[PDB]
């Protein structure tokens, strides 16, 4: 186009950013809700695989 | 080009102010 | 050291294997020398040069053993090896060289290497096993993963990944398109059992790649490729170009799934998917509730279509306990003499199913009454509108009619509703498009008119004409949509051409390509649109009770293409400068003069050019496959054969004179649009003089070319 | 190749899983009571409330895994047990396999365990919905009301007894035990001040239904002095008695279903109950009412026409669907969706024990998960934007993209997309109704799948899209990992349950 | 309200104590007192907040081993259901 | 449209460019191709095609459609 600013010189061409979730990366709590839900997901997947897949 | 334009104003999304009662008959 | 020792050991092992195999085969040295009778010199003889064979065997003695233990741990079987003590098993297996029978080290390596050769792919394998499924899955999963990974892939990453997937899909689909259209190929691909639907009944996710499916899918995929390449240009400096690209890809794959359905459940899945993806495409400007209302009107109409389709499928299942489309089509004739006791009425079984399918088709393929969502669906970006209007969303009803052709052959409701509604819709759409000042609304009403014409073509009983009309309309409507999208972007999001004019200089390629695509789209004489409209009028049945209204509407909608095509082209490009001064002056500054100067994108220009070229090639191929004296099209799976091809092959004089009446109506309309002076001009007198001399020249040219020489 | 080991595997797993849950609850209660004097939370890190939450959540999760294993054991056992009776054709031999009781633990309430597919589906729904609800109640349990962390374990134990006993009186009692914990949760855990009246309405409506069911079961017990369904099989009720029984059970379980016009309590409670209970109330307890109705009506021969009950259910569906457009409150809209789905499921049980209960069970599971997901989304919206009304929050997709995506995919799943299990349940019920009554089937599908869906999508699409211009200083953040994983698990179940074995469907 | 212990013992909080420097001289008669604690969190250099930073192989290995166990279990189940010890492989396999 | 600043905490895709998008494209295309190849093999196991040119179906062959023997 007429007057184009490339990505390197653009001041508002964002690189990927943002927090993926609301969990604090530097959170010091022994919070286990995420671990419990991950365990639920993994055990459900394994039960489907190890009991029902074939 | 030819002018250093400021950032897009907040007036581009004007805040709507409710001046009338939101009737339940117009739900 | 390591490499040299490995090479030496491999050579020794291969030599030992050759010695053993060349001495074991004929069952004389099979055992005698192998486990020779002690004689410790002999023992070292057999354990020293067959040592590479023995040592490896020792590994085979310990690798399998532990492996079996793993199974014993994982499966609770074999009671492990209590019969052995790990001192008899190891000695027995290590000293038993019968494992190395007819086995060579280098031959195994060669077989490993030749298991990935691509020179032996062969063409019969491609014919027998459709690779198009692999590329379609690649496109679908790349689209989904790009939707999930919008941060790993930036603008360029998303564009390149989806471009590669879509190009592989298009290249794969061209070969199978040729095979299916010409050489009577089709495939039924069962992707495993999908889900239970009745007690003991399980439907499977099946796909049917046949003539109807390949036609719709190839049209959709070509339009989608050349819109996707164009989409990146149209959304140049917009916040969510990756979002627009992924929405387009999702809508494309939804339509491909819809047209490739093998069951009514995959059909309903594709219907709902195209509905929701069109809703997301229309509601691209999520920050606007003004877009939300239009998208929600489209969503409501799609939900009504889903209700009708679901009820029709439920009636079919309650009648036949079957959901396979092929089985339903080939056995629905048995249930013609059937009725359903619905409330106080006894409705014919075919009549009610056809009513529901036809309502579902009419809502999607916009017909009169149910069309009102299509003009409001222009809030979507131009690439989205091009995909929606050229094919896909408005061609879904045509796909419903073509896929279930045997059902609608035996329906009195279809016989009465398809031609009447089609003609009314064609007339309405063409007439309204002839009066529209917005470019996108003009093309939307043109799409409505051509959908009505497609309904009429289906009512004629010839499915080849339906396919030809669908292809021509889709290709040229998509190209015209891209051209008007470039025009709208140049005009800075003002779509009405009352603020345009003089854009030929700023948009030369757009002007010329739009001219070509409009003369093809509007069915002007000597063009493919003229051919498809002539074919439509060839097969139009005259036994309808409302034939006067039907034929009058068809004529008035067929003559309406000239008006909207001329108005759009001339007002956009060659009218006076009705636009704003900022549009013209900013793009005409002397500093901008360069070899890079362009008000559009080189990628957009190349995409439109290649789209037009491929459209011409495909339409010519279809014409040669259908309209030639040697009919070479594949089976359309329809047993209702009328005599409409007789008037195409050996017409009578009355039909030629009627089509001549239509041609002269078109000529008079061209004369009107070209020479009528609605405004004062310095050329007004000279325009009348030009008209007079043109009339006289035409008369004398007719006189000389017919009689004198 | 089905041997005696699998039979005892299934029975032992069921009994000992009940005892696992009961022992965990007992140990947790003993620790909670004997470690503190007041038994309220000590507002510090070293508090038993952390241990109580850990113990209850882990009991629920591990007992759910054991329940998955026991459900698979039961599926194999039931398939092969129905096979064995069907298999042998010789008239001299019959299947006579007599089992022994376990030695370590007694039979609770001195009752032999009887397991059916509907009961174990109900138990699985109990486990999963209780897990989601308790995960949604951590922000509500605080100083002086932490004692309700055990409520879902109590529900699990009650329903475990409920779905495993062949005693009709124990069945009725376990159905009747679900009121006190529910009222205690609504009365003490709800933050809204209007939830006291909602709790009163819930109690009075559900207890009127319970009184009707009590009259019916009193008739059953007094007429035929027994407590076993086989003894019911060996007895016949006259036409008047059967009519009274079916009317009473239908009206009571429709008070709990709820059915038209007995859903006022459900609307008020759902609007005012805490989000965790709203997940549990709509997801599960109404399914217990469905299970009770199915067990009661199947065991009794009824000779009256069910057109009146079918009309009541269809009127409930229509009435709920037509009110979705006029709901600016997302939680009340989800409550009306729950009413519609519940009436549709209750319709499937109006043909006795025909091949219509299969769609009812599948739709019960599907509605459990869908209502859990929708109320969880409403909970996320109310915790983020501090409001639920459509006129106060919109443009969620632009500030909280994950929440907006979850809303959109929830709408897609709720629209009966063929890939999920709502489409399967709709297919079952609508095919049966179309063969029964085509015009009424079209009316039900038109009102539910078009008008109700249009209103439901209108109230959610307006929240998802727009501009969150006001209160930029107070705009919340995106979805956390807990909410994201709960939503993903709901989606995963709604998708993958379509591949469950078709033997029981 | 939250009542957990910020001063964890399992590890040391990654901190940057040089970003903010507390004032220690040149105070005026109306200035406020400086702040004692000025350490700020220091994220890893290769940390991306927009994705999962999971760089392990545990989940992949667990899923792969579960799938392999499913495969071998299905093989044994098919062998047993056909009345054999191991699957008998036909010389030719055709489309279903 | 004129570019405007985007919050750093917001995980949105507005004007997002990844400088390492080429390797991401590689590692998102090729494994997807492999997955689709495996699915393609699985679905090609269950695939039906009509007889080729010059081939007819023998009505008494097992391939021919069959009717139920009551
Ligand atoms: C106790 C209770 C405990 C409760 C705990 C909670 C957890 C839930 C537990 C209950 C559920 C248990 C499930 C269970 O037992 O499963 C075992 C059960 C055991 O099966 P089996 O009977 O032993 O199988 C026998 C043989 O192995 C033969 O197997 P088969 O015949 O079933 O074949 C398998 C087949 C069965 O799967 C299918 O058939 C899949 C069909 C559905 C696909 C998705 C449709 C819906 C999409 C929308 C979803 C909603 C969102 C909408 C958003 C908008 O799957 C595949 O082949 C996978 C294909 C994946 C790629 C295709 C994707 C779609 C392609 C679309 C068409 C092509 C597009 C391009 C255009 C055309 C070309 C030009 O497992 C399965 O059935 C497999 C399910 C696989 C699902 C798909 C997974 C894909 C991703 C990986
Ligand atoms: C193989 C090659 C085949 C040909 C391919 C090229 C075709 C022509 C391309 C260049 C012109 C395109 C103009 C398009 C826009 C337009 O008409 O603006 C009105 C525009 C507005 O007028 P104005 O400039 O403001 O001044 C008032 C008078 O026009 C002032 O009058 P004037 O003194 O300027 O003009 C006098 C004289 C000056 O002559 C010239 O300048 C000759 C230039 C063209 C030579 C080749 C064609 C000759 C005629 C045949 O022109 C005539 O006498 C032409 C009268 C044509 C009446 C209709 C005759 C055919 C009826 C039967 C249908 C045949 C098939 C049609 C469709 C073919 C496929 C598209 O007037 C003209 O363009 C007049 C010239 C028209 C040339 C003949 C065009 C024939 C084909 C129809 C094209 C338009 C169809 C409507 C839909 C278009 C959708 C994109
Ligand atoms: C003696 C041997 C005996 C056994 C023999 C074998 C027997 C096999 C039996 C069957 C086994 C089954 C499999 C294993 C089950 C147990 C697994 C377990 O406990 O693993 C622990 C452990 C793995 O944990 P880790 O690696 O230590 O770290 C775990 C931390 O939580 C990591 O913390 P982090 O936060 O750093 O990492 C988080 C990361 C790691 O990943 C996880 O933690 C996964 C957790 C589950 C996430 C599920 C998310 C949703 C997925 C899709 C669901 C369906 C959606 C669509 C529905 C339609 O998450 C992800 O990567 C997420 C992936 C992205 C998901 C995006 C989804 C977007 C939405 C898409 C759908 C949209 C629809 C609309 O296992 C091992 O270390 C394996 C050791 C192996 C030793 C072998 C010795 C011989
Ligand atoms: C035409 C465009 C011009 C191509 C020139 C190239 C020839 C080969 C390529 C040179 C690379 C440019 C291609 C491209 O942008 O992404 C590819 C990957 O992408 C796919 O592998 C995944 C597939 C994407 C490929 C896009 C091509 C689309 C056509 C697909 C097949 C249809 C072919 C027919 C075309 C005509 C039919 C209509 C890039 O690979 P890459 O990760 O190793 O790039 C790395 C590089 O290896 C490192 O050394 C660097 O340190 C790192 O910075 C980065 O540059
Ligand atoms: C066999 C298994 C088949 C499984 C198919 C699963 C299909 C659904 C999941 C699709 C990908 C995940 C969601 C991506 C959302 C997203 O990126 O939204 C963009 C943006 C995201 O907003 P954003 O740009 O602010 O955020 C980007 C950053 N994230 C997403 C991490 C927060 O959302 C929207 O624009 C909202 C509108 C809806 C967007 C999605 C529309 C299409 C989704 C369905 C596609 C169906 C294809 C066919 C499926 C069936 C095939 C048989
Ligand atoms: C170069 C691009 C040309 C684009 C415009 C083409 C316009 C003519 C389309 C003809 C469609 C009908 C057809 O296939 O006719 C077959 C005929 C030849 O087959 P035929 O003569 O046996 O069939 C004609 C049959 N009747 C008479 C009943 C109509 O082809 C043509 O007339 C030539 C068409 C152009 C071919 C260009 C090839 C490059
Ligand atoms: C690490 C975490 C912390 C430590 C946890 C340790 C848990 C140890 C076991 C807890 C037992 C809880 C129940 C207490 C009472 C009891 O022992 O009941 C089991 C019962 C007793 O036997 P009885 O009733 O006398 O009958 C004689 C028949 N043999 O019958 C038996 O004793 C026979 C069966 C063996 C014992 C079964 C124990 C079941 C435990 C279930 C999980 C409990 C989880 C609690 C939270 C942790
Ligand atoms: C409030 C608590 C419940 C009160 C229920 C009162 C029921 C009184 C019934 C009196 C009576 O005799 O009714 C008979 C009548 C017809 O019965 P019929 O079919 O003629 O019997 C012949 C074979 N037994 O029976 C009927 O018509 C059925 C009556 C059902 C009444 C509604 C049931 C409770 C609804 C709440």
């Amino acid at each position: 186009d007429a007057y184009y600013h490339d990505d390197t010189h653009e001041g508002l061409m964002n690189e990927p950013h943002g927090y993926l979730t609301m969990d604090d990366p530097m959170d010091l709590r022994p919070n286990y809700e995420k671990s419990a839900l991950e365990l639920l997901f993994l055990v459900s997947g394994g039960a489907i695989l190890a009991l029902m897949l074939g | 080009h030819g002018w250093d334009r400021p950032d897009v104003p907040l007036s581009f999304n004007p805040l709507y102010v409710h001046k009338r009662e939101l009737s339940i008959f117009d739900t | 050291l390591f490499l040299l020792f490995f090479i030496v050991n491999l050579y020794w092992f291969n030599s030992g294997l050759i010695f053993f195999n060349s001495v074991y085969k004929i069952h004389h040295d099979a055992w005698t020398l192998i486990f020779q009778t002690d004689s410790i010199l002999n023992k070292l003889k057999i354990y020293f040069f067959l040592l590479p064979l023995y040592i490896s065997s020792f590994i085979h003695s310990i690798s399998t053993w532990y492996y079996n233990y793993i199974l014993n741990f994982l499966l609770f079987s074999e009671n492990l090896n209590t019969n052995t003590n790990f001192v008899d098993y190891i000695t027995y297996n290590t000293l038993l060289l019968s494992k190395f029978e007819d086995f060579n080290l280098f031959v195994y390596i060669k077989t490993l290497l030749i298991t990935f050769d691509i020179r032996q792919i062969n063409l019969d394998f491609l014919n027998e096993y459709p690779i198009i499924l692999l590329t379609g899955l690649l496109f679908l999963f790349t689209t989904i993963f790009s939707l999930i990974c919008l941060s790993y892939l930036g603008l360029y990453g998303v564009f390149i990944l989806n471009l590669a997937s879509i190009l592989l899909f298009w290249l794969s689909m061209l070969y199978y398109f040729n095979l299916i259209v010409s050489e009577n190929y089709y495939y039924y691909i069962s992707l495993g059992k999908w889900m239970y639907l009745s007690n003991g009944f399980r439907v499977s996710f099946d796909l049917l790649i046949d003539l109807t499916s390949i036609s719709f899918s190839f049209l959709t995929l070509t339009i989608g490729v050349f819109v996707y390449i164009y989409t990146f240009s149209y959304f140049r400096y917009e916040p969510l170009v990756e979002r627009l690209i992924l929405f387009l890809n999702s809508f494309m794959i939804s339509m491909i799934l819809l047209v490739s359905s093998g069951n009514f459940i995959v059909l309903f899945l594709g219907w709902e998917l195209i509905g929701l993806t069109s809703f997301f495409l229309i509601n691209f400007w999520s920050t606007r509730v003004g877009t939300l209302k239009a998208a929600f009107k489209a969503f409501s109409f799609n939900k009504l279509s889903d209700l009708f389709l679901f009820f029709a499928i439920l009636i079919i299942f309650s009648t036949t306990y079957n959901l396979d489309i092929l089985s339903f089509n080939n056995q629905i004739y048995l249930y013609e003499s059937y009725n359903i006791d619905m409330f106080y009425w006894s409705i014919n079984l075919i009549e009610i199913i056809s009513f529901f399918f036809i309502s579902c088709a009419f809502i999607k393929s916009a017909q009169f009454g149910a069309h009102i969502w299509l003009p409001d669906s222009m809030e979507a970006p131009v690439p989205a509108s091009a995909l929606i209007h050229s094919a896909t969303l408005v061609s879904a009803g045509i796909y419903l009619l073509l896929r279930l052709s045997p059902l609608f052959e035996l329906s009195k409701y279809a016989y009465f509703i398809l031609p009447l509604i089609g003609s009314v819709t064609a007339f309405y759409g063409g007439l309204v498009s002839a009066f529209q000042s917005d470019t996108k609304k003009t093309l939307a009403y043109s799409t409505i008119s051509h959908c009505g014409f497609l309904m009429v073509s289906y009512s004629t009983g010839v499915l080849e004409f339906v396919i030809l009309y669908l292809y021509v309309h889709g290709f040229f409507k998509a190209a015209t949509f891209l051209c008007v999208g470039n025009v709208n972007r140049f005009n800075r999001n003002i779509q009405d051409f009352k603020r345009m004019g003089g854009f030929y200089k700023y948009l030369p390629f757009e002007c010329l390509a739009s001219f070509v695509c409009m003369i093809n789209l509007s069915g002007l004489p000597l063009t493919l649109g003229f051919y498809i409209k002539h074919l439509l009028f060839i097969g139009l049945v005259e036994s309808y009770t409302l034939y006067p209204l039907i034929f009058s509407s068809l004529i008035l909608g067929a003559i309406a293409g000239v008006f909207y095509s001329y108005r759009l082209f001339y007002s956009i490009f060659f009218d006076t400068k009705k636009g704003k001064k900022a549009i013209y002056l900013q793009a005409s500054r002397i500093i901008l003069n360069s070899k890079f100067y362009s008000n559009t994108s080189l990628a957009s220009n190349l995409s439109i050019t290649f789209l037009v070229l491929i459209s011409y090639t495909v339409i010519l191929y279809l014409y040669c496959t259908t309209l030639n004296n040697y009919y070479s099209l594949s089976d359309l799976k329809s047993i209702y054969i009328n005599n409409a091809y007789s008037y195409f092959y050996k017409p009578d004089y009355n039909f030629l004179n009627a089509v001549s009446i239509l041609n002269w109506f078109v000529i008079i309309l061209l004369i009107s649009v070209i020479y009528l002076n609605w405004r004062w001009s310095y050329y007004y007198t000279k325009s009348i003089d030009s008209l007079s001399k043109f009339i006289l020249f035409s008369f004398f040219f007719f006189i000389f070319s017919k009689y004198i020489l | 190749m089905f041997n005696l080991n699998t039979i005892y595997l299934s029975r032992i797993f069921i009994e000992f899983n009940f005892y696992f849950l009961f022992f965990l609850f007992l140990i947790s209660s003993i620790i909670f009571y004997f470690s503190k004097i007041i038994s309220i939370q000590n507002l510090n890190q070293n508090s038993v409330f952390n241990f109580l939450k850990l113990a209850n959540i882990f009991g629920i999760l591990i007992s759910f895994f054991i329940h998955i294993i026991s459900f698979w054991f039961y599926c194999i056992y039931s398939y092969n047990l129905s096979l064995n009776i069907f298999s042998d054709i010789n008239l001299y031999n019959s299947n006579s396999i007599e089992l022994l009781n376990n030695s370590l633990l007694p039979n609770y309430f001195k009752s032999n365990i009887t397991i059916d597919f509907f009961g174990l589906i109900l138990l699985t729904l109990a486990y999963i919905v209780g897990f989601v609800s308790i995960l949604a109640l951590d922000t509500r349990l605080y100083w002086k009301n932490i004692k309700y962390i055990f409520s879902f374990t109590i529900f699990l134990l009650i329903v475990y007894v409920y779905v495993t006993v062949s005693n009709i009186l124990l069945f009725f009692m376990c159905y009747e035990l679900l009121l006190i914990p529910s009222f205690l949760i609504v009365y003490f855990v709800s933050p809204s001040r209007r939830a006291i009246q909602a709790s009163l309405y819930f109690v009075i409506w559900t207890q009127l239904g319970s009184l009707l069911v009590l009259i019916a079961i009193s008739y059953i017990i007094s007429i035929t002095n027994t407590y076993e369904f086989n003894d019911l099989k060996y007895f016949n009720f006259t036409n008047s008695e059967s009519t009274i029984i079916i009317f009473l059970i239908f009206l009571g379980f429709g008070f709990k279903a709820p059915i038209w016009p007995f859903h006022y309590w459900l609307t008020k409670t759902h609007v005012e109950a805490p989000s965790g209970f709203s997940i549990y109330l709509s997801g599960f307890l109404v399914k217990t009412a469905l299970y009770g109705f199915y067990k009661f009506n199947t065991s009794i021969f009824i000779d009256i026409d069910s057109s009146i009950f079918i009309a009541i259910c269809i009127m409930g569906v229509v009435d709920s669907s037509l009110k979705m457009w006029g709901q600016t409150d997302l939680k009340k809209l989800v409550a009306y969706g729950t009413i519609q789905e519940m009436n549709i499921i209750y319709l499937a049980f109006c043909w006795g024990d025909s091949c219509a209960i299969l769609g009812g069970i599948l739709f019960s599971a599907t509605h459990a998960f869908l209502s859990a997901l929708m109320f969880f989304l409403v909970d996320c919206i109310y915790r983020r934007y501090h409001t639920r009304s459509l006129v106060e929050v919109n443009g969620i997709l632009h500030i909280t993209p994950n929440l907006g995506l979850s809303i959109l995919f929830m709408l897609v799943f709720f629209s009966g997309i063929p890939g999920t299990i709502k489409f399967i349940s709709e297919f079952y019920i609508f095919s049966g109704l179309l063969e029964a009554s085509p015009f009424i089937c079209f009316i039900l599908m038109l009102v539910a799948n078009v008008l109700g869906l249009i209103g439901f999508s209108k109230s959610w699409f307006n929240a998802t899209f727009g501009m969150p211009k006001k209160n930029t200083k107070y705009l919340p953040m995106d979805l956390s990992f807990k909410e994201s994983y709960i939503i993903l698990y709901c989606f995963f179940f709604l998708f993958i349950f379509s591949y469950f074995s078709s033997i029981f469907f | 309200r939250q009542n957990f212990a910020k001063n964890i013992t399992t590890t040391d909080i990654p901190k940057d104590s040089h970003h903010f420097a507390a004032k220690r001289s040149g105070f005026t008669q109306t200035e406020q007192a400086p702040f004692a604690y000025n350490d700020v969190y220091q994220y890893p250099k290769d940390y991306k907040p927009w994705n999962y930073n999971y760089k392990g192989n545990g989940v992949l290995l667990a899923l792969f081993l579960g799938s392999a166990f499913s495969l071998v279990a299905y093989e044994r189940s098919y062998a047993s259901k056909t009345g054999r010890y191991q699957r008998k492989v036909q010389q030719n396999y055709y489309q279903i | 449209f004129q570019k405007y600043p985007i919050p750093r905490y917001l995980h949105v895709g507005q004007w997002i460019v990844n400088k390492n998008w080429k390797w991401n494209t590689f590692h998102m295309f090729f494994p997807t191709a492999i997955l689709c190849f495996m699915v393609w093999r699985n679905s090609m196991i269950s695939t039906a095609k009509p007889p080729n040119y010059g081939e007819y179906v023998d009505p008494q062959s097992p391939v021919a459609p069959k009717a139920i023997k009551y």
